[PDB]
């Protein structure tokens, strides 16, 4: 239930970098669009979005580890929690991106 | 809402020949041909078009507009409901509609052409239908004023009928295509 | 592909409060989760960035957009409130 | 106890109460299932005493009454299946129960008494 | 009129349905603007609103035009009716959800009953109805000369006396785990709504996975018991990869009792076909559909169909397995490129999609391989080894007394390795493209002494191999005895559950060449070739990895068998956990006259001890219950006969996992375990079998042949007193030609009996051997 | 008190002319299943005599074509066609039409019902126009001619006290928890719910919880259920899983009287004949297959299906069956099927022998002369039903597997009410 409203404790709550914002922003929907630019306060709230977003899959990993009755985390265990926040397009890409990670880890 | 929401079915009459253009993403069951005759003097023909996306299913609509050349749009609760929730889902998707069929809205919210003219029927009931004020929708005028009782389902639970039973929505949709 | 190093996996590995023993695979499984994430929130931002295109910012998102298309939807309907500032 | 059928070399045959493994190949099976199995053929016949029909002396021909006590004939009254032959068969399954292990069956007879 | 209103609202509605009776009462009442604009303004539709945004979330009070559906309660005692608005959706919530939020509004943890008479106010709604019937009876009517119609309501004084002649994130934590809760009850409320409001927009994270499937060969059937059923976990296998989906799957039933029942129940598909099932029945004249809530069997009780006499029963299609059979196993969904994204998305409707394909060649691959086997003995050895395809180190799980050192440091299991290796090194390579077992292993062992830390320690390593490949893999799980009970250890994977292994065979502890030779290693290499004896028992019987295909070969004949039966349709299937009758009413007294006690096949006694010539056997019959069908309810006889008759088609001159098939369609009639038939059917060809044996021991006789024994198995010949031995090639020949003849198929073969000069009392006398 | 079981009575041999109890002491006789059927309808004779017009068999109304008296006699059938009704002097015939019976009730071959019509003198076929079984009594009359002999031994009429009445309203933290339909064993969804329903009766102790016994999938058949377990060592593996689960919960151990009855899918000792329903008054498995789940508690009582448990005011028979799926199979030509036959049958399976068997020894275990004013109707074809009009109080646990799952209900004995509770 409730129990304190809102904090802006931004102190160590300022950490993940731009650069990668912007690079994450490519897009190409087949000569529709120019993509020139995106302006700051959107990318102040998509790394603001995406630090909230690992916080959120770890709590909800954590909430159906406990079960399973299991104290550990796994694959099986944030990719089983990704149905629950209603993300599933997410979920067939980052197994095929994972499986290209473990197909060029070992080299 | 206009913008988390897509349209499913269009249902237009066009001249006593009626269409059909369903967006087969919501639609489960592809709907075959076929008939809704309420009464001998309004016959239904539908010719359904299983459009598979929701960009097919607009620019089938606005291909079949531009071909027929039309002098009249007509709908009931257009501006307010039925014709912007168009305008943004041709917003959304690429192609946006004043660029193909001239439907621009006034300043003070309603979608007038300069072509076709088009015929809102609800400010004909709210305006001197004679009809009483809590009974003034599409399915009272058609019973009071046309001579038959229509299809009488609420629309809470027209969403799980897209998905479950498609027939019946699309007797529904040409039922309201008919009385319009 | 070696595109996302260690170094900001430790960084959103210490971020947690109360954690508990997760794999070296599942922080990277997370990391991937994560730039698809913010590759779903723009592709889909610009569906709602369309809607208002009246000026030359049409082909560019912003707040007013981001905003909107967190509280719209209920797959980022754990955002609003982290978009209050 | 009829129809024993065997694991892998499906040889289906009947075995006897009077000597376990296969005539086609030779393995053991289990002990448990030939037990289950007694216990099935038990079960089996007690049921079958149990839907005995009414029939006499005079009165041998079909039940088709179950609210008449006897037939209006002049024959002595008695039964159809005799509790002897159905003792005579306990008693058998007593002795294949006690030369062998077979636990749970002489179990299931001390059960139903 | 008005008293039978009256006498429907003063009873409670106890004649009336409750359906109905929600219908009724309640009033439709939709907003304007959204509900933080209305602060300060108290009404019975803001009242409704607030309950819904804390019962449902606050998701639905986010943008305007609400519509608030509500109910007046009696129970606030004294309250304003503007503050006695209680949602419909209440009375359609679960019962702790319902629960725990009407005592909250309601004011009242005293209540144990949820009946809805108790609750709402009928003093309101009869109030409401009293001053709409007290001005249009009661108010023209006193003025009019005639007395007050309705004694039950009454009117006042001004008419009445005329009549005189890090901090922040545990706040949010908080926020989402209690709005993920109000989500899933929302998802718990109705399962399709929600649902379409993020496959709403096609993406291109679902348009990807739309463009890359096609040709779905489907792999494992699964379940789903703690959520909704009648939907199963698919792991279909596409062109390169392998895809986790999900399938939605009804539950056809044949009943043909949907003619008036349609105000009775929610009939929502409207088909009227030959829904008649011919099974065995008790009703004389009667001799021998789908559902739109695949979630509850709410059938109807009382049967009165008016179109022919008999109750249905409601036999139904196998719930578990109506897809392998009716479907295929290798899956197709024949549409366009679009629709399969929302199916993806959402869960496949196979009932108007996923139709078959060819089913030969299902499995053209080249993919990994997990192998999980265990080894339980009465002496502690328990080798839970985990080999994998890439990996190639397996992790003995071993040594429960650590006392004592009795486990090999893998020196005699590598150089047992190397010569087993190159003997099924020439076997592996000819098995290569899929197995490659072809390097030099190399492996570890774990000596461990408990038993919950060592499936711990297993959890470990299947979330290991789980984790090191994610998919394209397969896990052949093979415990012989805790088959069932490795299934609450590890799940949610692809696995084929089989009894390979029979059981460790016992072992004094002085070697270790039975458990490690021809056990462990030879296991592997016997995987390989045995994954490749899958792959065409599959491409045969087509029914993906949810066999045993080893232990029972019950299964692969009862889908074949079911396959055979819904390509008629007077015959239909039949049980699934039960002890599978094929009846009218399989809960009856109908099995104990099937029960058949003692099933005396035949008992000859013609007592013949000493033969009176040197007669040599070579009469011992095999397959005499196949014998028996190839020859001769009814349709389900014939049909069977027509299976066997195709069956032992392709059982000749071209066969490598089908004459297998026949061995275990003999087997598969006389047990419990086997599927969609063993009810009347083992009697049946019990008879028929004794009328074959009856049959062949006299047609076979063109000489003096006799008999003393007859056990389906072999017999007594008798030939002449001359020509005792020497002429054993061209009797042999003609006896066999002889005995094709009069059997008219002659499908039963005869090798290799023996006699010489017997005697036989009943069952303990065999003296004589001839070969 | 403590759980009567289906033997561990007396013999309750009731007589055509007092209705008492005889002294009768392994294996029954005809004679015993003569007066079985004799006990059928003579118990049911009482229940029109003690109501009240007149009494005759079909002797005085052989030779006539026109009659008045109410024909009461079980409904049977001999040949495809042949519907005969009976009295213990002869038989009669009923004919097929003019069917208009009344419909509060429901009709099957076996229950006795009056009947009313014409003769029809040419052969023996009697008519139907008035076709309504009669219904049973209250405690005040059903006792009354009993005398003043027990069923258990509290032989004394100590029982007519409202402190007795007083002694089951004190005590209010009783708690009688019926659980729900048969539960299968097998998959991991039903045992983890399973846990959490224990969990949620763990942290508090209910006094007499009514369980669910022989909780097997699977029945037991003559071949072996699982892969190279049989079907007598897997359910040997599945009472030591659920003993290794009741003992993680340890206020269940020492107060709970947990009961122990079986259905349609026994274990080995009751049911590897049939398959379907078998003989109704069962014998419990006892101590002697099962030796586990005994040793991990002190009040562990196995009992068969028709079974009373004292209460020293009250009696519950907590049966199982497909009740409403055998009334469904037979007619004449959910909520609303079993709530109309508890008055108007005083058996507890009203049918014949060759459509559900009883044996011969046990009859007056399954007989419903001292009516339970709270009863429990265990089924799998039915709602969670509790009607009260008569004064008997009728649960029914319904199922596990519904829309919502894990429904098990809450029966307060000494508030006398019932409630129920999903989890999910
Ligand atoms: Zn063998």
């Amino acid at each position: 239930s409730y129990i304190k409203e809102q904090e802006n404790i931004t102190i160590q709550d300022l950490l993940f970098p731009k650069s990668t914002i912007v690079n994450l922003a490519r897009e190409v929907p087949q000569q529709s669009g120019k993509k020139l630019l995106i302006n700051k306060d959107a990318s102040l709230a998509l790394q603001r979005g995406a630090t909230v977003f690992v916080n959120h899959l770890l709590l909800f990993a954590r909430e159906i580890a406990k079960s399973q009755d299991k104290k550990s985390c796994s694959v099986d265990d944030v990719l089983s929690a990704l149905d629950h926040i209603g993300h599933s397009a997410l979920k067939g890409p980052v197994r095929d991106k994972l499986d290209e990670y473990q197909a060029a880890v070992e080299q | 809402d206009s913008a988390v929401d897509q349209i499913m079915m269009i249902s237009y009459m066009i001249d006593g020949e009626g269409f059909l253009i369903t967006n087969r993403e919501i639609i489960s069951e592809d709907i075959e041909d076929f008939e809704y005759t309420p009464k001998p003097e309004y016959p239904g023909f539908f010719t359904i078009f299983n459009e598979n996306d929701e960009v097919a299913l607009l620019q089938r609509f606005f291909e079949h507009i531009r071909d027929v050349r039309p002098t009249v749009i007509s709908t009931f609760n257009g501006d307010f409901f039925d014709w912007p929730f168009i305008h943004n889902r041709s917003k959304i998707h690429g192609l946006d509609m004043f660029d193909e069929i001239g439907f621009a809205p006034d300043a003070e919210g309603e979608y007038k052409s300069s072509y076709c003219s088009h015929m809102d029927c609800f400010r004909w009931v709210k305006r001197d239908s004679y009809l009483p004020q809590g009974s003034q929708g599409l399915k009272a005028v058609t019973q009071s004023k046309l001579g038959y009782n229509p299809i009488e389902l609420d629309p809470e639970l027209m969403t799980p009928y897209a998905f479950e039973k498609p027939q019946h929505l699309s007797e529904y949709s040409v039922s309201d295509a008919v009385a319009t | 592909a070696p595109v996302f190093p260690i170094s900001k996996v430790k960084k959103i590995a210490k971020c947690d409060p109360e954690y508990v023993i997760t794999s070296n695979v599942a922080i990277s499984a997370t990391a991937f989760a994560a730039e698809l994430f913010v590759q779903n929130l723009v592709e889909e931002s610009l569906v709602l960035a369309q809607l208002n295109s009246k000026g030359k910012t049409s082909l560019r998102l912003s707040l007013n957009s981001i905003e909107e298309c967190v509280e719209k939807r209920d797959n980022f309907r754990f955002l609003e409130d982290a978009i209050k500032q | 106890v009829p129809d024993f059928l065997c694991e892998y070399c499906f040889f289906i045959s009947d075995i006897d109460f009077c000597k376990f493994s296969c005539v086609r190949c030779h393995k053991a099976f289990n002990q448990v299932l030939l037990q289950e199995h007694l216990i099935q053929k038990l079960r089996s016949d007690i049921e079958s005493y149990l839907i005995q029909d009414l029939r006499c002396s005079r009165c041998h021909k079909v039940k088709r009454d179950y609210m008449s006590a006897h037939c209006p004939c002049a024959g002595a009254w008695e039964g159809t299946l005799p509790r002897e032959s159905i003792v005579q068969k306990l008693n058998v399954f007593k002795q294949v129960a006690k030369y062998y292990g077979f636990d749970i069956l002489l179990s299931c007879i001390a059960d139903l008494t | 009129v008005c008293n039978r209103w009256l006498d429907v609202l003063d009873s409670h509605g106890l004649m009336l349905e409750d359906e109905d009776l929600v219908s009724l009462i309640c009033e439709n009442r939709s907003m304007s603007k959204t509900l933080k604009e209305y602060e300060g303004q108290k009404s019975t539709s803001i009242t409704t609103a607030r309950r819904l945004g804390d019962f449902l979330g606050e998701d639905m009070v986010k943008d305007k035009g609400l519509q608030c559906k509500y109910i007046i309660s009696s129970k606030p005692f004294n309250a304003p009716v503007t503050e006695r608005a209680i949602p419909v959706a209440i009375f359609s919530a679960d019962i702790p959800i319902k629960r725990s939020f009407l005592r909250r509004w309601t004011l009242d943890p005293s209540l144990e009953d949820l009946d809805i008479r108790t609750i709402i106010d009928w003093g309101y709604y009869r109030e409401r109805l009293g001053s709409a019937i007290q001005k249009i009876i009661t108010i023209p009517a006193a003025l009019q000369g005639v007395s007050n119609p309705v004694p039950r309501v009454e009117h006042p004084d001004w008419l009445k006396r005329k009549i005189a002649t890090v901090g922040w994130l545990n706040y949010q934590k908080i926020k989402w785990k209690i709005q993920a809760r109000d989500r899933k009850r929302r998802d718990q409320l109705f399962g399709n709504t929600n649902s379409s409001r993020e496959r709403s927009a096609l993406g291109s994270m679902i348009r990807k996975q739309a463009e890359s499937y096609a040709n779905s060969t489907w792999e494992v059937l699964q379940y789903k018991d703690s959520g909704e059923p009648g939907v199963l976990e698919v792991f279909v296998t596409i062109n390169g990869k392998v895809q986790n989906i999900t399938f939605h799957i009804p539950k056809t039933i044949y009943m043909k009792f949907k003619s008036q029942t349609m105000p009775l129940q929610k009939i929502k598909n409207c088909l009227i076909e030959k829904s008649s099932a011919s099974l065995p029945n008790n009703p004389k004249t009667s001799n021998p559909e789908s559902v739109f809530l695949e979630e509850k069997e709410n059938c109807t009780s009382i049967f009165n169909d008016e179109n022919v006499l008999g109750v249905f029963e409601g036999t139904i299609t196998p719930h578990q397995r109506a897809i392998m059979d009716l479907g295929a196993s290798v899956t197709f969904r024949s549409k366009a490129m679009g629709a399969l994204g929302k199916g993806i998305q959402q869960g496949f409707e196979m009932k108007d999609l996923s139709m078959a394909e060819n089913e030969r060649y299902l499995s053209g691959f080249s993919m990994d391989i997990g192998y999980l086997l265990h080894f339980p003995t009465s002496i502690g050895y328990e080798f839970f080894s985990l080999f994998k395809s890439w990996g190639d180190t397996i992790t003995i799980l071993v040594l429960k007394p650590s006392n004592q050192a009795q486990e090999i440091n893998a020196s005699s299991l590598g150089q047992i390795y190397k010569q087993m290796f190159e003997k099924k090194k020439g076997k592996i390579e000819t098995y290569s493209y899929l197995v490659d077992i072809k390097e030099d292993i190399n492996f570890e062992f774990v000596y461990f002494t408990d038993i919950s830390k060592l499936y711990r320690r297993l959890s470990q390593e299947t979330t290991k191999l789980k984790e090191e490949r994610g998919l394209q893999f397969l896990l052949l799980l093979q415990s012989p005895f805790i088959t069932k009970l490795l299934g609450t250890i590890r799940l949610l994977n692809q696995m084929p559950i089989v009894k390979l292994s029979l059981n460790e065979v016992l072992l004094p502890q002085l070697n270790w060449q039975p458990t490690l030779l021809k056990k462990l290693v030879n296991h592997v290499l016997s995987s390989g070739s045995w994954i490749s004896h899958l792959i065409k028992l599959s491409q045969y019987s087509n029914i993906p990895i949810c066999n045993l295909r080893l232990d029972s070969m019950d299964y692969i004949i009862d889908v074949l068998y079911a396959r055979k039966l819904k390509k008629e349709n007077i015959v239909l299937w039949w049980n699934e956990k039960a002890p599978l009758p094929d009846h009218g009413g399989i809960q009856n007294d109908f099995d104990l006259n099937t029960s058949w006690i003692m099933n005396d096949s035949e008992f000859p006694k013609i007592n013949n001890s000493g033969v009176y010539d040197n007669v040599v056997l070579d009469v011992g019959v095999d397959n005499l219950t196949v014998n028996t069908i190839l020859t001769s309810s009814n349709d389900a006889l014939n049909v069977l006969r027509g299976m066997l008759k195709e069956w032992w088609d392709e059982a000749l001159k071209e066969n490598s996992t089908a004459d297998l098939l026949v061995n275990s369609l003999a087997s598969w009639v006389q047990n419990p375990n086997a599927k969609l038939f063993d009810g009347l059917l083992r009697y049946h060809v019990h008879n028929l079998t004794k009328k074959a044996l009856l049959q062949l021991v006299n047609e076979f006789s063109a000489l003096g042949s006799t008999i003393v024994y007859a056990d389906r198995n072999q017999i007594l010949i008798k030939t002449n007193k001359y020509s005792p031995e020497n002429c054993y090639a061209y009797s042999q020949y003609m006896m066999k030609a002889v005995r094709t003849n009069p059997m008219f198929s002659y499908l039963d073969l005869n090798i290799k009996r023996y006699w010489d000069l017997l005697i036989w009392m009943d069952k303990f006398n065999f003296s004589g051997l001839a070969c | 008190f403590k759980v009567i079981n289906a033997s561990q009575q007396q013999r309750f041999s009731y007589n055509p002319h007092k209705m008492q109890f005889i002294f009768v002491p392994f294996l029954p006789d005809i004679e015993d299943k003569v007066q079985m059927f004799l006990t059928r309808y003579y118990l049911t004779n009482d229940r029109v005599m003690r109501n009240e017009m007149s009494i005759t068999p079909i002797k005085n109304l052989l030779g006539r074509d026109a009659q008045n008296f109410l024909l009461l006699g079980l409904l049977n059938k001999n040949f495809k066609g042949n519907w005969s009704l009976e009295d213990p002097s002869g038989s009669v015939e009923i004919d097929i039409s003019q069917t208009i019976p009344t419909q509060g009730h429901y009709y099957v071959p076996g229950c006795m019902v009056l009947v009313e019509g014409i003769y029809y003198s040419v052969g023996n076929k009697f008519h139907v126009t008035s076709m309504t079984l009669p219904p049973g009594e209250r405690r005040e009359i059903t006792l009354e001619t009993i005398g003043n002999l027990d069923l258990l031994g509290i032989r004394l009429d100590k029982d007519l006290k409202i402190r007795l009445h007083l002694l089951e309203k004190e005590l209010t933290d009783h708690k009688f928890v019926i659980l729900g339909a048969n539960l299968f064993l097998d998959d991991l969804k039903i045992m983890t719910a399973l846990s959490k329903i224990l969990q949620k009766l763990n942290d508090d102790p209910p006094t007499l919880l009514i369980w669910q016994g022989s909780f097997t999938s699977v029945p037991v058949f003559a071949s072996m259920s699982s892969r190279n377990i049989s079907s007598s060592t897997q359910f040997k593996n599945n009472f030591d899983a659920l003993a290794t689960l009741l003992s993680r919960f340890d206020n269940l151990t020492e107060n709970t009287t947990m009961i122990f009855i079986p259905g349609p899918n026994d274990l080995w000792g009751s049911m590897v004949s049939l398959g379907a329903s078998g003989t109704l008054p069962q014998d419990p498995i006892p101590s002697a297959f099962t030796k586990k789940i005994n040793k991990v508690c002190k009040n562990v009582v196995w009992s068969s299906n028709p079974t009373r448990i004292a209460y020293l005011s009250q009696e519950i028979v907590i049966f199982r069956d497909d009740l409403s799926g055998r009334f469904k199979r037979h007619r004449l030509e959910e909520t609303r099927k079993l709530v109309k036959t508890i008055l108007d049958q005083g058996h507890l399976s009203p049918f014949l022998d060759s459509l559900r068997p009883i044996s011969w020894d046990l009859d007056h275990t399954l007989t419903l002369c001292p009516i339970p004013s709270t009863m429990v109707l265990c089924d799998t074809t039915s709602a969670q039903f509790d009607l009260t009009y008569n004064g008997c109080k009728v649960i029914n646990p319904g199922s596990f597997i519904h829309n919502r799952r894990a429904r098990y209900m809450e029966y307060v004995p000494s508030s006398k009410k019932t409630i129920q509770e999903e989890i999910y």
